[PDB]
């Protein structure tokens, strides 16, 4: 399992939308953004009532069911935000990721 | 008239299943085999108090194994971050019965 | 009306500091994130249920975290020797919000 | 460590007399269960006493006698076995002495 990357840019102190696969099975939905150094995905949005305390306040998790596709709308970009995130379904965060999301809030 | 007791405190990591969740993590302090009811538990991480948000500390329930004794747990949440950056998290408890009033246990990443 | 969230069962073996008394062994069961505040717990061993007098299950309290959501303790407190013995002990959770309105885990020593 | 070994009677009673070296310390008795290979408390000062043992075990302490003594009443033959005087948090690797009990018809 090799996943696919897609690559999203936002404005400082703009916003970005990331679209991610919605498995028909009512899994636990989430965006992970992998760490550096830790070599772990950490949850920055969940459907299991958790946000990363850095993103709380400014990222949105939205369903499209018939779609097959849910959106993690992220406003009030900065520079800290820019790095590589994941898209993902499970229990484990760090696996069974779905796809990998390369972000860069450029001025 | 009745004996005065001093509280064991036993500290208990994180569930593997909560961690792999890569969302919070929870702290268990269990506070069990004191029998003045009273009993204060407090938090403390890096030498300092933590705010009363982050933990809930559970009434004293009659211990089932010994009357005349009470036991009480406190829940400690935190990111997993925190937890797996090797955060060491204290559980402070205070009861009439220890010696200088109060006590304390320490766990991190490493301990178990 | 009040929403249905699933509660999370996760299942923590005795501290290994309270093992090392060798004597009584303090299985804790923690259910979490669950609405509505109502939730039934119930231990069994060896596919039969325990007697209510060797568990004590907490009042659902209200996870600061998490507002809409709360959380329960059920302890139960066997012997070190069968903890030690290899005995297989269940924790069984039912809730109104669950897909098949119950769950269950199950733990012993070799679980880690 | 100490070695010291007991004989008593079915139905009779025994004392065993162990060393109390400090009085803020977990004072106790475990029996050496051979097939779980550890020592296993039979009573201690922390309110527990097994269930094989429930109502015919007694600890008495002495600290003029730098002593804790444990009485054992109604005794039976399946009592018979390797026993531990000890102290501390940890009942294995805590011991003070070693006390054998052979309980004969």
């Amino acid at each position: 399992r090799i996943l696919p990357e897609v690559k999203v840019e936002g404005e400082l102190g703009g916003s970005v939308t990331i679209k991610c696969p919605l498995p028909e099975m009512h899994v636990r939905i989430y965006l992970c953004r992998e760490m550096a150094g830790s070599g772990t995905c950490g949850t920055v949005v969940s459907t299991t009532n958790f946000i990363k305390a850095e993103y709380k306040g400014r990222v949105t998790l939205k369903q499209y069911p018939r779609k097959n596709l849910f959106l993690v709308e992220v406003t009030q970009l900065t520079e800290s935000d820019s790095g590589v995130y994941a898209c993902g379904a499970g229990m484990n965060t760090d696996r069974g990721k779905t796809q990998k999301v390369t972000l860069n809030v450029h001025s | 008239g009745v004996a005065l007791h001093r509280p064991d405190v036993y500290l208990l990591p994180p569930a593997r299943e909560q961690l792999n969740l890569r969302e919070s993590a929870t702290i268990t302090c269990l506070v069990t085999g004191f029998s003045p009811a009273d009993v204060f538990v407090q938090w403390m991480q890096r030498g300092q108090p933590l705010s009363p948000e982050k933990y809930v500390t559970s009434a004293p329930m009659p211990e089932p194994q010994a009357p005349g004794r009470y036991f009480a747990h406190s829940i400690l949440t935190v990111s997993e971050e925190e937890w797996n950056t090797g955060e060491t998290y204290t559980c402070v408890v205070a009861h009439e019965a220890l010696p200088n009033r109060v006590t304390e246990r320490t766990v991190d990443k490493s301990t178990g």
